[PDB]
């Protein structure tokens, strides 16, 4: 028996390994960056947030879980409205996010 | 220990995750099980007479080439807080079962004689745990009748 | 794949209040295009193709946040309720069983056309009006929703839906509702399948008093 | 208010029903014999009869005096007492027209198929559109043969080899979930007859046909479907009070599936509907959410909520916006960097201000001086203000995160400048040195973060009420 991956218990849709016909599309490159090393951010987002973390690593932490989910270079993370999670760097991160609203 | 403690004591302390099963399970009382004759098969031999297992003075299961059954006593340590030793009430038990075997020579093909007479060894085992010094305070046969025919009914006795 | 469910009548059934164009195009292409793209979107993910139209549209639909695939469902659940929601040369008063729950919970028939007629027309843009049953009251209410949600999505049994998007009434009615509600409520309603949908419903919700013991 | 209202109210409400009682002959003479009096004269009738039948020898000559012999007057104070309803009748509404189609959670998650072989399956999904008059069902071919069911001859072959691969590991895992059985549970161990059907064999929309082998006053009443897990249709409370005059065991009847639910999760995952008979004007009680499971391994219990699709716990409403408040400008990285700052002039000062300390200043190469893991830091050191102990901060900054290079070479310069301004007296200017630009430059980022999240909020709840979607989230 195969639990539910916590990736989309939540309704994160993570893109790995990104094409690159994808993000110009998408148009990655004007979204602001973002840059932290050993750290732990709590947020508590309000807006959808699409990330396309450049180098590193994430092992994003729910509020309350016991478990963890990770990323690196290459993602398209979907981190979605109402979410409560802890955020645990480790090490140089990179990032860029492009908070999108109702729509698109 | 001679047979499995991990299954034994697994077994021991179960209960039921919807209902019970009789009535006494829904309880939760002691748990005096009666090993049936195919788990003490490996520890069976033809030259064997009697196996007896006590669980304390509570209980003696005794098994015989022909039957087998249980015995039901109690115990009372409380009955004297400051003056209770459990220490050499085991020998007493075996020493009246001893006592009762060489007296009765009846009691081996006789399942009713049996239980009759091994209520002698659990009076025994009651008295001894009611003083402290192993060999100080071993009951007389007389004390042990009286308190055999105090605690059972007359039907037992 | 839910292939496309036919209409119960032919596309000029109702030629005198709705054109046989206007047929054409809003289940010819419009609903059509809906369910091809539901089918694109279903082929892809396997977790949402083992789920009943049901439960994909009240899934696909968050606790508020809905995903890329709650329009095209939701669109194409919508539609096949509103197809089975006519009938040729219907409407006039409705029928037994129905009656009475309407005149116990909103007065009169007049007093439903009144105010189905004003739930219409207080919407703004593009959606739909439904008369509805409601669990944990038992009480017929006309509602109203907007773009693409249905009222199944919070425990409410649809039992009459209508089509307020401006893709429905524009080849023969332009820029009015007062004509195409009127028409819909006049000599379009199927009093039959909302006879027939709130017998189903019957089976969920229990409108009715127990049947207590003297004792 | 009488007792017309005010029974109707322990009903409804309450949950009252007068469920009959099997006194004992014993028990049956006291309430029969306490209305009188104290201790009176018996002349009531039905009450001589009470005090008549205690005596065993009577109970036996009033019983072959009706007759019925034995082990039928014991079973015939179990009848129902009160209003005997008169007996279900059960229409229909037309034939029983019916397709053959896989049912749509196939494969199971995990197994592995020719997809070909399944979008030749998946057609017959995509055909369940269609009508039937009862014009062409008068045509009934009539052969008794040459069905043309073939995509679920295919779904079968498939089927029946997922069948005998993973139903050893199925029924381990039984055992090691769920302890003992309870219907709705998978039929393991010596109660698994070969040929049941699997979980994947249903779906909802199926009509099916089942014997009634168990009833619930809690629960329901437990279909034997015909597979390794049984139905369950929802009836609680008094329902059953007219209900169980309509149902009874070994009845076979015809149901319909509402929905299946996994069975790790569901306590119950097969629910179904009374087809044949139709009890549908006699419910009144009605599950508002299906029961679960409720495990060890469950940790968080907002991953609970998400599985089996329930409300969230509710927080008190703290009444702000959460549209105008202060935006964030910390940084989680600062933090560090002010332990790292600190540590750099902590070295740099005993290094260059009394270089004969460590005899050279190797600060382009300096290697550590104690060992050093990452996952210990308890320095609180109970530092004393001449008052008492009160913990402070001194923590550890191992120079392997330590780059000594930067300040190493930016420290002499400034120190250039301070001996160089004794004489004519130039105003020294030093406030900022490269640790105290990057916290300048990482707050600035983490406000970028906080300055857009707040602005798109101001196209959200524009959109979110222009349409109708919540603002915050259900409960």
């Amino acid at each position: 028996r195969i639990e539910k991956p916590l990736e989309e218990l939540y309704k994160i849709r993570v893109e790995r390994k990104v094409s690159p016909e994808r993000l110009n599309e998408l148009g990655v490159s004007r979204w602001t960056t973002w840059k932290t090393g050993k750290c732990r951010l709590p947020w508590d987002w309000h807006v959808d947030q699409l990330v396309y973390i450049e180098e590193g690593e994430v092992r994003v932490v729910p509020e309350g879980s016991k478990h963890y989910m990770s990323f690196k270079a290459g993602d398209l993370v979907r981190y979605p409205k109402w979410f409560e999670a802890d955020l645990w760097f480790n090490a140089f991160y990179q990032e860029r996010y492009s908070f999108r609203a109702y729509g698109d | 220990f001679l047979l499995d403690e991990d299954h034994y004591e697994r077994r021991k302390n179960y209960r039921p995750q919807y209902y019970s099963e009789n009535y006494e399970q829904s309880k939760n009382r002691r748990d005096y099980y009666h090993y049936t004759r195919e788990e003490i098969s490996p520890l069976w031999h033809d030259g064997l007479k009697f196996l007896f297992v006590t669980d304390g003075t509570l209980r003696i299961h005794y098994y015989a080439p022909s039957f087998d059954g249980v015995v039901v006593g109690t115990e009372d340590v409380l009955i004297t807080p400051f003056t209770c030793d459990r220490t050499g009430s085991g020998d007493a038990v075996v020493a009246g079962i001893m006592r009762k075997l060489t007296s009765h020579p009846e009691m081996y093909e006789d399942q009713d004689v049996l239980e009759r007479q091994l209520r002698f060894s659990i009076a025994a085992g009651i008295i001894s745990q009611w003083t402290i010094g192993a060999v100080r305070g071993f009951p007389t046969e007389s004390a042990t009748q009286n308190l055999k025919e105090q605690v059972y009914v007359p039907s037992m006795w | 794949y839910y292939g496309l469910k036919k209409p119960p009548y032919n596309l000029d059934a109702l030629e005198p209040y709705m054109s046989q164009k206007t047929l054409e195009s809003h289940w010819g292409v419009q609903h059509r295009n809906y369910l091809e793209a539901l089918n694109r979107h279903l082929s892809r993910s396997d977790t949402l193709y083992g789920h009943t139209m049901d439960e994909l549209v009240k899934v696909t639909y968050n606790y508020g946040n809905p995903l890329p695939e709650f329009n095209d469902a939701a669109q194409v659940w919508n539609h096949d309720f509103f197809w089975e929601s006519m009938q040729p040369g219907g409407g006039e008063s409705p029928t037994l069983g129905l009656l009475q729950q309407i005149e116990k919970d909103f007065g009169s028939f007049p007093n439903f056309k009144e105010k189905f007629i004003e739930a219409a027309m207080t919407l703004f843009g593009s959606g739909w009006v439904w008369l509805v049953l409601k669990r944990k009251e038992k009480q017929l209410a006309v509602v109203k929703t907007s773009n693409a949600v249905t009222p199944i999505l919070w425990d409410d049994i649809p039992i009459i839906c209508l089509d307020l998007w401006e893709h429905a009434y524009y080849l023969d009615y332009k820029n009015d509702r007062a004509e195409y509600v009127n028409v819909f409520m006049n000599h379009l309603v199927s009093w039959h399948a909302a006879t027939a949908r709130l017998a189903r419903a019957q089976a969920f919700v229990n409108l009715g008093e127990p049947k207590i013991p003297v004792a | 208010e009488t007792e017309e209202e005010a029974r109707k109210r322990n009903w409804v409400e309450r949950g009252w029903a007068p469920w009959e009682e099997i006194l004992s002959p014993e028990a049956d003479f006291a309430r029969k014999s306490l209305n009188e009096g104290e201790e009176v004269a018996l002349k009531n009738p039905d009450t001589i009869e009470a005090f008549k039948m205690l005596k065993p020898s009577y109970r036996k000559k009033k019983m072959e005096e009706m007759g019925l012999t034995e082990d039928e007057y014991y079973a015939r104070q179990f009848d129902i007492k009160g209003e005997i309803l008169d007996p279900l009748e059960t229409y229909w509404d037309g034939p029983l027209v019916v397709r053959h189609v896989a049912p749509r959670d196939w494969p199971p998650p995990g197994w592995e198929v020719d997809r070909k072989e399944l979008e030749f399956i998946r057609e017959g999904h995509k055909m369940m559109a269609e009508r039937v008059d009862m014009k062409e069902l008068d045509n009934v071919i009539r052969e008794k043969e040459g069905m043309c069911m073939d995509r679920y001859k295919v779904f079968l072959k498939q089927y029946q080899e997922w069948v005998e691969f993973n139903k050893d590991k199925l029924e381990e895992e039984s055992y090691e979930h769920d302890q003992d059985y309870h219907p709705g549970r998978r039929k393991r161990g010596k109660d698994y007859e070969e040929g049941m059907y699997e979980l994947p064999f249903y779906y909802p929309g199926q009509i099916c046909l089942g014997k009634v082998t168990t009833l619930h006053l809690y629960q329901g009443a437990f279909v034997d479907v015909g597979g390794v897990y049984e139905g369950w249709v929802p009836i609680k409370g008094n329902d059953w009070y007219w209900i169980r005059q309509h149902i009874k065991v070994g009845m076979h009847v015809m149901v319909e599936i509402l929905a299946k639910r996994d069975p790790y999760r569901f306590r119950f995952p097969l629910e179904l509907r009374f087809v044949d008979p139709n009890i549908d004007h006699l419910l009144f009680q009605r599950f508002e959410y299906p029961p679960i499971f409720h495990r060890d391994e469950d940790t968080n219990l907002d991953e609970l909520r998400r599985d089996c699709r329930r409300p969230p716990f509710p927080r008190k409403d703290p009444g702000v916006k959460v549209e105008e408040e202060p935006l964030l400008s910390d940084h989680p990285y600062v933090d560090k960097l002010w332990q790292i700052n600190v540590a750099e002039q902590m070295i740099l000062d005993d290094m260059e201000a009394n270089p004969d300390k460590y005899k050279g200043k190797k600060l382009s190469e300096l290697t550590d001086e104690e060992e050093f893991d990452e996952e210990h830091s308890v320095e609180y050191t109970k530092v004393q203000y001449k008052k008492s102990l009160l913990p402070k901060t001194i923590l550890k900054t191992s120079v392997k995160e330590l780059d000594l290079e930067s300040a190493f070479a930016e420290r002499q310069l400034h120190n250039r400048l301070q001996k160089e301004a004794e004489e004519r007296g130039e105003d020294y200017k030093v406030d900022k040195l490269r640790r105290n630009i990057e916290m300048d430059e990482y707050d600035f980022i983490h406000w970028r973060r906080s300055f857009e999240e707040r602005e798109a909020l101001l196209r959200d709840i524009s959109c979110r009420q222009a349409l109708g979607l919540p603002l915050q989230e259900p409960g």
